[PDB]
This record gives C-alpha cells, structure tokens and sequence, in this order.
C-alpha cells in the first residue's frame, strides 16, 4: 500500500 | 396539484451534469512528489461508474496547477441550467487544505471558490460534489481491535480521509476510498439517498482495508473517510 | 434466526447515552471575549430536546480550559457499556479547531481524542456526537439572491458553521444553529435519520436566518452549518 | 436525465381527483333497515379528511339504488385525464358484495365495473379507490385476549370489516373503520405510502374499539377491517 | 432505554416459522380434474425461495382433502412460540373460497380458521400468511391495451387473482403469479416491506403475461392479483 | 355501538 | 397456457 | 444578531  | 414536499433535489434537469475527473500520476521531477500508481485503476472506476449515473465524464490527466485552476474557471462559465448537479473528483496528492498540481499545490478553497452560489449561477441551489482522494496530512490511524441562501450552500465534499490524516492508495487495486465509493454507487445508487451510501462507504474503508508494510511506521494502519456536507436536501442519483 | 442486516448502530442498550453541555457565556476579562448573550437559551433549549430523547444530560456553566479538559477525561473513564452513544455539545467563543474555555482557548482534537477507539474501549463502535456552536474563523458568508476499525470513526461533528466562518447568535432567540438543530431533533426524532435530520437543519438556517445589523460589514449576512460525519452505520434515536 | 423508477403512481397530476362520499342514513320503511345514527360524523370527518389532501369532493346523502348507479354511470363518464386517481366511499347497510341504497341493495360489483380500465378510458392505469363501511355479513368476533393491462388492475378496495362480518358504527363517534382511516390520514398523509396508513388503521381498530351492549350476542365484539388491493403501484398522496 | 416503535412485526425470534407447500398436481379421476402441469416447478421455486428466507419449508403433494385437514389441524396444534410467523402456500384447482383436495374440495375458512388468534394462541399476534395458486371463478380478463384483539387479525391471504375470475399456470414456467411472487421475494425480501413486494408481484403479472390459447375464449387474456391484507404491522423478512 |  |  |  502507499500513501497520497 | 396534491400536497408537495421539498426535502430532495430535483435531479430530473435534461441532463445530470458533468463529472470532471482529474487524475494525477505524474509529477514533475522537481516537486519531488512520487508517481501515483494505481490511480489509471480509480480513474476508470470512476469514468464507469458516473457513466451509469447518467453524467457526462471529462477524464483529464497530469494538469498543472495552471490548468487545474483554468479547468475549472472555465467549467464553472459554462451554461448548467439544463443540468442537475455537478461533480468533481481530484486524484492527486495534498495536504490538509490542499491538492497537487503535477508542479505543484492548488487551494482546494480556490477550487470550489468558482462554484460558490454568487459566482456559478446556473448551479446556483444545485449539488455541488467534491470527491478527493489526497492526503490531508501525516497523521497514521494505528484502529483498535474490535430571498438568500449562503453561498457556500449545497456543497458536499466526500474526503478520502479524516483532516490530518493520510490516505492509502493500494498500486495495484487503486486507492481504498474510491474502490469502495465506486462499489456501493454501483450496488446502491438506484436504492439509497447520497449520504446513506457514503456512511456504507465509511464502514467499508473502515472495516475491510489495513495497510501492508515492511516498514513498522507504516504497517497495519487504518483510514476512515470523513463526509463534509453543506447540502440543504436530500440527494438520490435516480427520480420520479 | 431470518435474514439480519448490520446498517444502523444498536440504540436499544439499556441507556441511550450522556449529553454534556458546555455552556461558556461568562469569560475571564483578561481573555477580552464579550458575553456570549442568548446562550442560555439553547442551553436550555438542548437540555429538554436531548431529555425527550432519554439522555441523560449534563448541564455545565463557565469551565474553564482546564476544567473542560478534566470534565472530559473524567467522562470518557467512565463505564458506558450500558449506553448506546455519547453526545457533547459545545457553546462558546471559538476559531477554526478551537472552542474557547472562560479562560483561553481549548484545541478540539484535545476534548475528542479522549473519546477515540482506543481511548474509550465502552464507546468504541458506538456513535460519538459533538455539536459544537462556535465559530470557525472570520469570515461572512453574503449569500445569493434566489479485526480492527479506525480511531478516528463513529465520530459526528455537527458543526454550526462553515470552515473558516462566523457563527451566528441571536441575544434574544439564541443561536441560529442550535434554535434549528433543536427544532428539527423534536419534529423528526422519530421519524428520520440523523444525517437527514441534519440536512434539514442546514436547509432550516440556510434560508429562514439572514443577520440585522446598523453596520455595514456585519449586515445582511448568512450560515450554512456543516455536517462531518465519521459514522460507519445509519443512526436512528428510535428502536424496536 | 438520469435513472428513472417506476415505483409509484404519478400523483402530480393537475388535480388530485375526485371524493365521492354517499352517506346514507335514512332508508325506506319498507325496506325494514335501521337509521344509521353517527354516519354524519363519518360523512363530514371525511370531507374534512379529503379536502385537505385535495380531492374534489362530492357528498351525496340517501341516494336510493338506482340513484347510486346512475351517479356512478355519471361519475364514470366523466373525463379524468387531469386527475391523478379517483376516490369512492359508501356508507351505507350491506351485506358480502352488497351495498345499499336506500330503497334496496347494489351489487358492488356493478358500481366498480364503471370504473374498469377498459370502461373508463381517462382512469386506466390510475388508482380507484373504494372504500366501504358496511357490513360484509352477520359474523360477530368474539377477539381473544393478549400491450395491456387487465381490467380489473388498479383498484383498492379498503374494507371496514373481514369477509362474512358485521361492521360496528357507534351513534356519537361514528363508525370504527371510519374514525380511524381519517385519523391515520391526517396523521400519516405526508409521510407513509397508503398501504402502510391502511395498515396502521387495521391496527387502531383491532387494539383501541370493542363493542358494548346490554345484550350479550353483541357484547365484547372487535373487529379487523380488510384492505382488499389490486394496485400495481406504491400510493402517495404527496408529490416532488 | 430510547424512544421505541411498534410498526413492525418481530420477526428475530430464534426461528422464522414454518412454510408448508401443499402441492396438488394428480387429482382422483373420479373428481373430473385435470392434472396441474407446471405445479412441480412452483412447488421446488418455492421451497428454495422461502428456504433462503430461513424458513423451515415442509414440501406436501397430492394431498385428499381430509389429509389437508388433518396436516392444517396438527400444524395448528405445534408449539409456535419459537417462531416469528407462518406461512401456507396451496398449490391447486379452486373455486371462490375453495381449494381441492385430490378427492374433492375444503373450504379456505375451514384451513385457516384452524389458525384464528383464539385457536392458535402460539401464533396469537404473529403474521399467518396464506399464498393461494387457484381458479377464484371462471371469469376472463380481456384487458385493456396502454386487552383484545380480533381473532381474524394478523392473516395475509396472498390470492393469485381476483374475485370470481380463474387463475393462469403455465404447463413450462409453472404459474404467472408463482413465477413472479418468488423472483420478486428473492430481489426484494431484504429490502421491501411485504406489502411493497406484493404491490411488485401485481405489476409482474399485470404487464408481463397473457395467455396464449388457440381457442378464442380462453385467448390474449390478462391477470391481476389480489392482496387480502388483515395484518396489523409492517411485515419485513429481515431483522436488527 | 350499532351494526351496519 | 391454463386454468386452475 | 451576534457572532461567536
């Protein structure tokens, strides 16, 4: 998962 | 006629309005901001699932803050009295407050300044939406186990992610709050009204998404998105 | 059993749930914040409305900054297994994020992390309402001629105001929000969800509040509330 | 425009239609029938009732049978394309498909055939309502303690009592079935789908009535009345 | 605890009830009456709809009218306390008030009198529904081109057709109204209230079917059901 | 009370 | 099709 | 009116  | 009631939009116009979907994946090198994989994933979802609402989708890819802000002045200029509403959904990064241009950072409030009820007359006591998918902050969620009307009136701005917070996009399924949003629009839009459908949005994110890390600082995290609404009436997508 | 569905909160527990109510009228000279004139209008207005609807509330007068901190971390180590929900109601001096005690100011994000998931295991799952009638910056709105869960969820801020706006008080009626909120709680408790109850409040100060004033900057002006909902299921203050 | 739904009858019509009440009270003496003391009450709570959800309403007091059927033959010829249903209420003595006028019986049958999809044109496909406090019998309830369409669609006949029964009619307060169905009306009108008041008028009567007599046959009598439905549609009296 | 309503039936005790299906399809040559073709296929729709309601479905066939009473008699006579409702499905050749037996007819008042709130104190209160696939006549629509409480209350005679006409099964598909009842319960039982889905069974049969015979009599005729409602609540399949 |  |  |  990666963030914004 | 019989008695009549006001508590819902009349979403019966010619047509049901635009849907601008900005999508950013690419930023310039200098900004120093990462690519956003996955999100092709979440603008094709969305270009879907408003098509089925009846809504005339603009899909734009990688603009400048530049041509976000022409996009809208001009969008906002056009002639929307013969439709219902207007949504707007931006992919990007951001901060609270906040989305990236693929140079760099635009005011959300500059955004959805050109909607006000005094400054777009033809959505003037229409719905205005706002979906973003960009983080609002750094903050990590560890859970726990289990006449006048206000120009900033009929506005609804569905937030991927509580203020403060980050908001998780997954490379390879796309992000957690438009995967979800795009799923109970298709299975609910023709039974329930708006906000019911972003609540079971909410409990989707919440429940049935938590992050995987190498890194511990960001393994096993939560997100719950936030619902922001200024709308006067009750909101369906279908009529009659 | 049948078929069960798992889309309102449980609000059949044996206790519907505390309403605190922080009445700051009085402040500290020293702060130069004026006497908040009206206000013991809507707190008793909240008091009878929130009585009607079984909880158990809590009338609080003139804390101060510490004392509203320490009446909250008090009220969240309490036992609310018994209960269904939890509500807070704020009125007071405010900006954007902060309520104000009779003393100094207090941040927001301090008074709910008290209540978050993790903090307050009796209410976790369960709805946790903040109303809070303050305001939220300085601005006037001129109007227009017509498994794990997150911390941060199950959390509703109804907000009296728009982000960065005033708040609107009258001296004789009390506030515009709370005379709405308490209005529409009464008529459709019973009869509609809580989020449409809210919508019908925005629509309520939307259009029937317009401010009188001798001068210019402050006259003519209106409100849209704002609803923040972090609520992963439908809420009802009915049961059976 | 965007998804549309076929759920309910267009009730938006310019007019809501027509109320035709016949409320006989006084009979032939030959015909050996009992004045039917309290139907006055029911006649004018009735023209109350309809007047204020819109209906144009027509009282029509001792009509004798052939009366009845030319007035239906008349009603039936009428051009109702501006209306969205049509309203028929028979207060009268009766017996199982039998009501009467006041020198003798009517078929009911005879007076809804007028009313068939293919007999009048300007009703098809809109609901006709009937409905009928008269006795369907001599059964007492003792209770117990706690492309085309057929001719036939679109009609609800709302009943006072069960198949077989006796229907009660108390002198001051007029009858049970009526009493209650206005109620319900009033009450419900603005908010619940007709079938729904009706049924909430089966309950008012079945828990709140019970007969009292000095002579035991007739004494601790209840009664259910009997929504009798060939409606094809959800009925609201409201629009918008 | 809160506020609480009483609109609708409980339907979470530890079992929903009992679904019996009494299929007659090969009738005592004696008795002149043809072999229902198509009754199988109603009967396994049936079974498999009502089983995914999470009813304890007991399929019968072929049953004489003395075993019809006798099989009503002992049902009447089991400990319902258990369970929220009962359902009778019966599958046969009838006539007004009348259902056959395999040797000959039973009058519908003499099965469900069996069940009357006196007779059957476990049901007392709890929703008696009877769904009835038979003639009610021989009448042809042509169409037209577009405390106490009464010992009847709380029954729901779901009736294939109208009063006095003759009912429509196909030899292939099985019956028009069958058909349409299960395939509506099977999209709407967890979202419709019962009446609601009833209302959605007479649109299917209305609109979607009309006979097809060589034999002008019996040719391009039409079908309308009829809901006989004595219920006193909202009936919903599902619960919480 | 009266029957009809 | 037929009749009941 | 008044603002808080």
């Amino acid at each position: 998962d990666e963030v914004d | 006629s019989g008695i009549s009631l006001d508590n819902s939009y009349k979403m019966d116009y010619p047509e049901m309005g635009l849907c601008i979907i900005i999508n950013n994946k690419n930023f310039h090198k200098s900004t120093g901001m990462t690519s956003r994989s996955g999100t092709d994933v979440d603008a094709a979802n969305l270009r879907e699932t408003f098509r089925n609402l009846k809504y005339e989708v603009r899909n734009k890819n990688d603009l400048t803050r530049e041509e976000i802000v022409e996009l809208m002045r001009d969008v906002s200029k056009e002639d929307h009295s013969k439709r219902s509403s207007f949504v707007c959904v931006l992919l990007s990064h951001g901060e609270e407050g906040i989305i990236f241009g693929t140079n760099g950072p635009v005011d959300l409030k500059k955004i959805t300044n050109f909607f006000r009820g005094d400054r777009c007359r033809s959505l003037t006591g229409k719905p205005k939406l706002f979906i973003i998918q960009a983080c609002r902050g750094t903050e990590l969620d560890c859970g726990i186990a289990t006449h006048k009307i206000p120009v900033e009136a009929d506005f609804l701005y569905a937030y991927s992610t509580a203020p403060g917070y980050y908001s998780w996009r997954n490379s390879k399924d796309g992000s957690w709050f438009i995967q979800s949003l795009c799923a109970m629009l298709k299975q609910y839009a023709d039974k329930l009204e708006f906000m019911h459908i972003l609540t079971r949005v909410n409990r989707k994110v919440a429940t049935e998404f938590e992050s995987f890390s190498f890194d511990a600082t960001f393994h096993a995290k939560k997100q719950i998105p936030c619902i922001v609404s200024m709308l006067t009436k009750e909101l369906y997508f279908y009529h009659h």
